[PDB]
């Protein structure tokens, strides 16, 4: 994959960043939050 | 013509002020 | 029926062939035979075992729209309580197998509730629906005329 | 304490699981005549001792499903079944038959609760109550 | 836990507490019908939710009514 | 021990429908009633409690079903000796193809009437009736019509049979429970001496005609059957070894009859169809062997086994009781016996379809791929629907038949103690195996579709070889003159050998396994496992589980226990038959497409003289039925041509068809997809509407009961389903050529 | 008897059954010694053990069938398939230490408390990497291992 | 060293297996057992 | 002629079967 338009390293960061790290860390934050025993 | 690399950081520089108003604004929705 | 009618009316329009629909919409077998099976021939061909074309992403998302509409047919045909005596073996399989019994699920597992049921198999249903649509509508047109 | 011999069973995997030891079981004691063979609520086939008899279940329904099956399908009824529902500290609360009575045959000293001085037609509209928390049968 | 109610047109025919497979409702003495007995629900956190009681009312608009509300482990009939 | 007129047979009650069930006979109130009265005809265990009248009705009942049988037979006799060209087709067989039902001219539909040669117009029949005709030996339209007619006396023999034993003489309940008896007037009875008899039918009747149409004699130059039998000199003339009569049967000399007794194996090669001298000897084996198994048991005379001493011999250290009382249960339910003999005859039936194809056992079927197509996919689902129906009458047995008292610690209570570990473990299976076959078509679909065809899973990348199949295919290919010295040729050459070509096509050759096979067959494992799943769990936990305790008491066809405990709906034994049907449903649609398109493709086709063939699709199954595109586009796409352009012509039909099962399928949703409150309040507007003009019956039209709408729903998807199925099938077979 | 089937710990309505499988003494002296199970370790040394049998296994699937396989960098590309792994797997670990002993912790298993399995989880992510990375210098100077298996150097 | 028998990555396995594994393996599981201060 | 791969490979599945009888009969003994 490659492109010719500019700051074409931007998806090569930023497709992982919004496929793995961003869904990761959504989830994961969910996770305790939804599962937090604290008050109700 | 194309954009410039300056232009699109600059517009992802922007971007982070949506970013935070929505993040104040979900969080003021939440409660 | 609209989007089918709208499209085959369109594809004898735009290619000049209006007596495709003029001589065989009037029965069935033609709509069955000029409209949904003539008109996929490109669509399926987006892959096969020779390559690709642009089509194949088109294809794909065809496969995958009959699946998700298929698998809507689970929640609408299939109802809870079978689902829910499944659930309890498995509940009862984790619960007695060592090296995973260090590991409790917070909420206990049940099955989908009856009217989640019905809206999950629904959802999936509609997704299926517009998805093999839009794919079939697409390469349909992209390929004969775009 | 509760009191009565275990029936005799050779184990089945539909028993208690770990709700048993961490919120709540149920125990079902029933005096018997004979010593005769029933069938378990988690499934197979159990048999039960001559005397006093104490089962342990994972739900009060399995123990009143238990005890229908005692008061049916036994051609002396076994009419005096207790059961309990039982908590991980030790505590035993004693369930059914409550007043010592089946709920089928009325006692006095029984309260009416869950009963409405008005008819099923007679509840008020939802748009009557709105904002208040509360469902046209609670009011 | 789910709601059990009890409406005045109850004739005491013990039915729907015969029906009732987890002990939730009771007949208590009443004297708005001939059978002078009324049906009761003091152990609403039992009930499940199966609605047999209702199935054997024959009252036309039946007497007993369970709307299913909270739901705990007692009335998802969960063994786990 | 045989009852003198127990029922009388009178008019009056046929009058009153509903007298079989004692709320049925009160009169119709609701709609329902009348959806009762179907549904409550043939469970005789509801309507009396006494197992000696339940039996009685079962006896006069399988007497019904078997002239119903021969009613069918007879009607397949006389329709192929009027309206059929089985005179035409017997002297040239490739030219003319199987023609037996003549249809009316009428509103156009004498387009159906083809031109299958030989001046005939007729629909083409793919049941393969001619076929087994000419392996029987028959050769002129009269016998068939004596074959017709003695199939209607037999079909009114066994209506005065059912009359008879169930109204005047009628036996008791001991009669009945005698299996030890039964199982060896079976085995040595019906099997082995009607296997005896075939084989001396075969040996005598159908081996002469047979052998001199392969000869080239004329079907009228062969006299007639019964000449042979007049005159033992023909045998002579033909078999040699007809020389020195029954004297080396009965002096350890069987060798003599190495001429017409053989163990060649493979097929005749000018027919295709399996040898007639190696049916006979299979026929005569089977006869022995089965007449010596019919003399296991004691009946009368003190000789031979307790069936209840051997089961209760078996038991052993994981088992607690062993087979402790099976014999109570197999003796005293019917639905037990029913449950394991549709399990045993399902499975014997798809066992059928797949010895069939691969060992043509009838001249002229192999070439005939429409009737191969056609008796593979009929005896698939035959087998399919049995299976389903022994699941069905576990469930039954485990409700209605079951005591446990009566079962303490033997296999039964076992199996009902661990059903948990059983049913989890059944789960883990089926999600592995679905995970690791349809997973892998996924795999090979994005891999594809991303232009990364190195990456999938076949022959030409990442291979997934079927080793064990290969190496059990190449131990029968070296078997014939190894490990089995007097076998000539192989069992099948579908296993390894080489291709017989009757006429221009093919009949069979070795079927290679690749990584498709692998997938295909997994795929298969998959969901004969899930279909098993949902029926073993309905019959492990028809009784109870940990969400309904007392489901034994709600019986085995209720629709649910009510919304709570999160919700029950399909909880019963019969909810658990109704998703089975899907199930099975397919996985045999699986297996059946699996078949079409491997034969197609890697086995039909036509011969060329120098000894190449082309096949009907190419050898396109190597790398188009690795991905779900593939079966998509080149099997359904590809091959629905022939039945979508059918309009017009003689197999215009099978497009109607095509398009009628389109319809019934998409009419079952409607039954499949909504609940009946909905239904019942628009009947209450109707109702209504129908209260303003006075037009409202008397007996009150009701929505369908939540069973009988799974019920029709489940009906009409695999109505529709399988018409389409059927009529893609023979105008894809019909027009393959 | 000779019944090898029995109640489970002598309790016939606990659902579980005393089998050859689920409780032989080979049974309870393998799965009690494993890690997980093996008395008086520390949740680090449990965790560390489990992690280093699992990353050295998870780099076997990746490095013969992943996309990697038949280029140059194939030992490469299984090493950051298992390395990734065993990071999303280790904050799975953490998550659910998190979520599971909010409250009070128990007196029993010093396991089973919200100390003992983020020591459990940080275990296993070091033996995890650890036990990838061992694998693969393994598979990555397999030739040297085969010269000294083989005492092509001696 | 090398083989020109069938499988000869089986010495090559095998060699270390029953020469390093399966003794330590066996000493520490003996080392442990007849340590054990179980009952007696 | 030499054997092949998979017949010391079979060999090896079917040395399993002693091993576990082995390990059953040293079990039995020991106790
Ligand atoms: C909502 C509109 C929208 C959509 C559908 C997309 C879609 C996409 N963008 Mg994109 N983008 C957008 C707005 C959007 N963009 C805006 C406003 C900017 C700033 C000017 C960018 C800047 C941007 C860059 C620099 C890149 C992409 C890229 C991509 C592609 C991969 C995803 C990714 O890495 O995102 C990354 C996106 C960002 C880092 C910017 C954040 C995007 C906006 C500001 C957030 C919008 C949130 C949304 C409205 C909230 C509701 C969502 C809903 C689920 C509830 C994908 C086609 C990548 C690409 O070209 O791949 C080929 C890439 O490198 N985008
Ligand atoms: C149970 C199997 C079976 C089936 C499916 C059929 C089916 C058919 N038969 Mg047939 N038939 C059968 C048994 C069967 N028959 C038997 C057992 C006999 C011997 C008594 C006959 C004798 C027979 C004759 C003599 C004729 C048919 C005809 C027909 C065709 C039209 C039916 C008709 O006239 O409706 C009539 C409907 C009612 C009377 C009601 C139809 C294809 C006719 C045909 O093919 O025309 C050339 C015709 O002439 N049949
Ligand atoms: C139920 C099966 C059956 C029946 C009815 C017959 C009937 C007959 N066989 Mg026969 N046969 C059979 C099975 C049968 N066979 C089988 C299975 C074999 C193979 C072992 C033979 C081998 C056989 C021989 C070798 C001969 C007969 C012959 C005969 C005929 C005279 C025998 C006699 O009266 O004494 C008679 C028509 C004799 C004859 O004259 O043939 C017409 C004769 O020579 N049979
Ligand atoms: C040896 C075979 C055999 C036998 C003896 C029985 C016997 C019995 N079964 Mg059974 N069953 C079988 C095979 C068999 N079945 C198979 C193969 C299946 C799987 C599909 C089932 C599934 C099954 C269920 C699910 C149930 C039974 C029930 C029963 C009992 C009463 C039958 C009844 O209601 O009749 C009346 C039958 C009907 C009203 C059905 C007629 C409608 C069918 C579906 C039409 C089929 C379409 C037709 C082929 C083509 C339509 C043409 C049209 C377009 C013109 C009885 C003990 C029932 C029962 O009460 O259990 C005790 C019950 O609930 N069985
Ligand atoms: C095409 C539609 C479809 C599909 C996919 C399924 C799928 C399944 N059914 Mg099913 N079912 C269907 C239609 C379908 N059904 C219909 C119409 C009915 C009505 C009669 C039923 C009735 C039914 C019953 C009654 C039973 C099942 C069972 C099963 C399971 C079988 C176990 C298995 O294969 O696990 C493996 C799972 C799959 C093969 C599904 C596809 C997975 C894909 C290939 C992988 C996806 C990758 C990844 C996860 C994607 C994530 C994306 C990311 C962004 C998050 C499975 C979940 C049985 C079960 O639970 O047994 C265990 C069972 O008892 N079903
Ligand atoms: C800016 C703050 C920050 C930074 C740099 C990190 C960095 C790290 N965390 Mg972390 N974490 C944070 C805040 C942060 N965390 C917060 C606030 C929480 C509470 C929810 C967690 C909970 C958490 C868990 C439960 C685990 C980690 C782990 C890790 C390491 C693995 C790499 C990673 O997560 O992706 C790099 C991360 C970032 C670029 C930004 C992370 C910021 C968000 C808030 C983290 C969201 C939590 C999420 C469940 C963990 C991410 C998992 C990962 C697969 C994406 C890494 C050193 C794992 C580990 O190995 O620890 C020993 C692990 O098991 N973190
Ligand atoms: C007891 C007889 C015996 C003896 C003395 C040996 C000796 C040897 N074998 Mg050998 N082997 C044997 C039986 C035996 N084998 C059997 C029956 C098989 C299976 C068919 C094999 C399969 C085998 C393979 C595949 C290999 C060897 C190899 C070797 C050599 C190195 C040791 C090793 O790696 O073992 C490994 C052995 C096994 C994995 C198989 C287990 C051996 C048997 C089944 C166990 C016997 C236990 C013993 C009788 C118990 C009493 C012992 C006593 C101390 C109390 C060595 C010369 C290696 C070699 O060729 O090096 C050049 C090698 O790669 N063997
Ligand atoms: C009978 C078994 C046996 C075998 C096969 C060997 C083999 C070897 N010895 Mg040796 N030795 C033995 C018995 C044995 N010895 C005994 C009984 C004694 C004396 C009492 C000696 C004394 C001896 C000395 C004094 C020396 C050797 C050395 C060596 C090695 C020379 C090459 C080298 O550098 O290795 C390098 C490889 C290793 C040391 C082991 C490699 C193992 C793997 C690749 C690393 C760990 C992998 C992973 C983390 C664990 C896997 C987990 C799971 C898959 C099992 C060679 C591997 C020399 C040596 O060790 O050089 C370093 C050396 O100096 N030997
Ligand atoms: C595809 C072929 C190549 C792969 C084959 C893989 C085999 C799979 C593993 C072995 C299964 C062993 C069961 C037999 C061994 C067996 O019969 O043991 C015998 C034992 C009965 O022992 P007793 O001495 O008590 O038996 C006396 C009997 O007469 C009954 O009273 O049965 C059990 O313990 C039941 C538990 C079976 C638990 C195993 C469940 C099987 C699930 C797997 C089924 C897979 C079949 C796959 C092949 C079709
Ligand atoms: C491939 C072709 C299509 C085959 C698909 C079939 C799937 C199998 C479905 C079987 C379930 C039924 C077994 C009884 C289970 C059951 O009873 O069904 C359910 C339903 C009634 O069940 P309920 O639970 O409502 O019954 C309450 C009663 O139990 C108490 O009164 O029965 C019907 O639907 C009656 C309607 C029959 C319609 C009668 C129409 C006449 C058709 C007769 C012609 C038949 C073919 C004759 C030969 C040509
Ligand atoms: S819904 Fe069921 S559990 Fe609740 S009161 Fe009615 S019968 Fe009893
Ligand atoms: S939806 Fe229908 S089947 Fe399900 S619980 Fe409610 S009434 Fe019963
Ligand atoms: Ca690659
Ligand atoms: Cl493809």
């Amino acid at each position: 994959m490659d492109g010719s338009y500019a700051a074409s390293y931007l998806p090569w960061i930023l497709i992982p960043m919004v496929g793995w790290l961003f869904p990761a860390v959504t989830m994961g934050l969910l996770f305790i939050h939804i599962e937090s025993e604290g008050e109700g | 013509m194309a954009l410039s690399d300056t232009q699109i950081l600059a517009a992802l520089v922007v971007a982070l002020l949506p970013a935070f108003l929505a993040f104040r604004l979900s969080t003021e929705l939440y409660k | 029926w609209l989007t089918f009618y709208w499209h085959w009316k369109h594809l004898g329009v735009w290619s000049g062939n209006v007596a495709q629909f003029n001589e065989n919409s009037t029965y069935l077998m033609g709509w069955f035979r000029d409209y949904l099976w003539a008109n996929s021939a490109q669509l399926i061909n987006g892959y096969n075992p020779y390559g690709v074309n642009n089509l194949s992403v088109w294809a794909w998302m065809f496969l995958f729209g009959h699946l998700v509409w298929a698998t809507g047919f689970m929640f609408l045909i299939s109802w809870r309580g079978y689902w829910q005596e499944l659930i309890e073996t498995i509940v009862w399989a984790h619960e007695r197998t060592p090296l995973a019994n260090l590991v409790r699920w917070k909420d206990k597992p049940v099955a989908l509730s009856i009217v989640q049921a019905r809206l999950v198999g629904l959802a999936h249903f509609t997704v299926g629906y517009v998805l093999t649509y839009a794919a079939f509508l697409i390469a349909s047109t992209a390929g004969k005329f775009g | 304490e509760l009191s009565g011999q275990p029936p005799k069973f050779g184990g089945s995997t539909g028993g208690l699981l770990s709700k048993a030891n961490r919120e709540e079981k149920y125990a079902i004691t029933w005096t018997s005549a004979s010593e005769q063979v029933f069938e378990m609520p988690t499934g197979g086939a159990a048999i039960m001792n001559e005397g006093e008899n104490l089962l342990y279940l994972a739900r009060k329904e399995q123990c009143l499903a238990l005890g229908t099956q005692l008061r049916t399908k036994f051609k002396p009824k076994i009419q005096d079944y207790k059961i309990y529902r039982v908590y991980p500290s030790g505590e035993v609360q004693y369930l059914h038959p409550a007043d010592g009575v089946f709920p089928e045959k009325v006692n006095e000293g029984r309260e009416a609760q869950g009963t409405k001085t008005r008819r099923i037609g007679q509840n008020p509209e939802p748009v009557t109550i709105k904002f208040s928390g509360k469902a046209p049968y609670e009011v | 836990s789910h709601s059990v109610k009890i409406y005045d047109t109850c004739i005491g025919c013990t039915q729907c507490v015969r029906a009732c497979p987890l002990d939730v409702l009771e007949m208590v003495p009443w004297d708005g019908c001939k059978a002078a007995q009324i049906a009761s629900s003091p152990r609403t956190e039992d009930c499940v939710g199966c609605k047999r009681c209702e199935t054997a009312c024959p009252t036309d608009f039946l007497s007993i009514r369970v709307y299913l509300g909270a739901e705990t482990t007692r009335s998802m009939g969960l063994a786990y | 021990s045989v009852d003198n007129n127990p029922v009388p047979t009178s008019f009056e009650k046929w009058g009153k429908p509903g007298h079989f069930d004692r709320t049925l006979a009160r009169g119709p109130k609701t709609t329902t009633w009348i959806w009762n009265l179907h549904a409550n005809a043939h469970d005789f265990d509801s309507q009396t409690s006494d197992l000696e009248d339940v039996s009685r009705k079962i006896f006069s009942a399988h007497f019904g079903h078997l002239a119903v049988v021969f009613v069918w037979l007879s009607g397949m006799y006389f329709h192929g000796a009027k309206f059929s060209n089985y005179e035409g087709w017997l002297a040239d067989p490739t030219h003319i193809k199987p023609s037996a039902q003549v249809v009316w001219p009428i509103v156009g539909q004498g387009i159906l009437n083809g031109d299958v040669g030989g001046g005939f117009h007729g629909i083409q029949i793919t049941s393969g009736l001619f076929y087994l005709w000419r392996a029987s030996g028959f050769t002129d339209s009269y016998q068939l019509y004596c074959t017709a007619i003695g199939g209607l006396v037999m079909a009114a023999l066994m209506l005065f049979a059912g009359w008879f034993h169930y109204h005047v003489k009628a036996p008791k309940l001991e009669w009945f429970q005698n299996v030890e008896s039964m199982m060896n007037h079976h085995l040595a009875g019906l099997l082995g001496l009607g296997s005896l008899g075939w084989a001396g039918h075969q040996i005598h009747v159908s081996m002469p005609i047979n052998k001199l149409l392969d000869a080239g004699v004329a079907p009228k130059d062969i006299p007639l059957p019964h000449e042979f039998i007049l005159e033992p000199s023909k045998m002579a003339e033909l078999y040699p070894s007809f020389a020195q009569g029954l004297t080396p049967f009965f002096t350890l000399n069987w060798g003599v009859y190495s001429d017409f007794l053989t163990f060649k194996g493979g097929l005749n090669p000018v027919t295709g169809g399996l040898w007639l001298s190696d049916t006979a000897h299979h026929h005569l084996a089977i006869a022995v062997l089965f007449i010596i198994a019919g003399h296991m048991y004691r009946t009368n005379w003190g000789i031979g086994h307790s069936m209840k001493e051997i089961l209760e011999a078996h038991k052993g250290p994981f088992t607690g009781e062993g087979h402790k009382g099976l014999y109570e249960i197999l003796t005293t339910s019917w639905h037990a016996q029913l449950a394991i003999n549709l399990a045993l005859l399902g499975s014997l039936t798809i066992i059928v379809a797949q010895h069939m194809y691969a060992m043509p056992p009838y001249p002229y079927q192999a070439i005939d791929y429409a009737t191969q197509l056609s008796l593979f996919t009929h005896h698939m689902w035959i087998g399919g629907f049995l299976i389903v129906g022994a699941g069905a009458h576990g469930a039954i047995f485990m409700v209605r038949d079951y005591d446990p008292a009566k079962n303490v610690n033997n296999l039964l209570d076992r199996m009902l103690r661990h059903r948990d570990a059983i049913i989890s473990h059944l789960n883990w299976v089926c999600i592995f195996l679905g995970f690791h076959s349809f997973g892998l078509y996924i795999h090979n679909d994005t891999m594809r579709a991303l232009g990364r065809p190195q990456d999938m899973f076949s022959d030409t990348a990442i291979q997934l070889q079927p080793i064990f199949a290969q190496w059990v295919q190449h131990l029968h290919t070296l078997a014939p003159g190894a490990t089995a010295p007097n076998a000539l040729a192989t069992a099948s050459y579908a296993f390894g050998g080489e291709t017989i070509a009757v006429a221009g096509k093919v009949a069979m050759m070795p079927i290679t396994l690749g990584t498709a096979d692998f997938m295909v067959h997994h795929i298969h494992a998959f969901t004969i496992h899930v279909t098993a799943l949902i029926l073993l769990k309905g019959v492990l936990y028809a009784r109870s589980s940990r969400l309904v305790p007392d489901k034994a008491n709600l019986g085995f066809r209720f629709p649910c226990d009510g919304p709570g405990r999160g919700g029950t709906c399909q909880v019963s034994g019969w909810d658990h038959v109704f998703l089975g049907l899907f199930w099975m449903y397919n996985s045999l649609s699986i297996v059946i497409f699996h078949f079409s398109w491997k034969m197609q493709s890697d086995v039909w086709g036509t011969v060329s003289p120098d000894g190449s063939v082309t096949h009907v699709t190419l050898g396109n199954f190597a790398q188009s039925a690795i991905t779900i595109n593939g079966w998509l586009r080149d099997f359904l796409w590809a091959q629905a041509a022939n039945v979508i352009n059918s309009y017009g012509s003689a197999l215009s039909a099978y497009g109607i068809m095509f398009l009628a099962g389109h319809f019934v399928f998409a009419f079952s949703l409607m039954f499949l997809f909504s609940g009946r409150g909905y239904w019942q309040e628009l009947i209450e507007s109707i109702v209504w509407a129908h209260n303003k003009l006075n037009v409202a019956p008397a007996i009150q039209p009701r929505a369908l009961s939540i069973i009988q709408g799974r019920a029709v729903g489940v009906a009409h998807y695999l109505l529709g389903g399988i018409v389409t199925t059927w009529a893609f099938f023979l105008a894809r077979s019909l027009s393959i050529g | 008897s000779n019944q090898v089937v029995q109640a489970y710990n002598g309790d016939p309505f606990v659902g579980h059954l005393s089998t050859p499988i689920s409780d032989s003494a080979f049974t309870r002296t393998f799965i009690g010694n494993l890690p997980a199970y093996r008395k008086g370790l520390s949740p680090i040394l449990r965790g560390l053990e489990v992690g280093m049998a699992h990353g050295y296994f998870l780099i076997g699937p990746w490095t013969l069938l992943g996309p990697l396989r038949d280029s140059e960098y194939q030992y490469i590309g299984g090493l950051i398939g298992a390395l990734a792994l065993i990071l999303v797997a280790t904050a799975a670990l953490s998550s659910y230490g998190l979520v599971t002993f909010q409250g009070e912790q128990g007196s029993g298993d010093t396991l089973q408390t919200a100390d003992g399995w983020s020591q459990f989880a940080a275990g296993f992510f070091v033996g995890g990497m650890g036990g990838a990375f061992v694998a693969y210098f393994l598979l990555e100077n397999l030739s040297v291992v085969d010269g000294i298996f083989r005492g092509l150097f001696n």
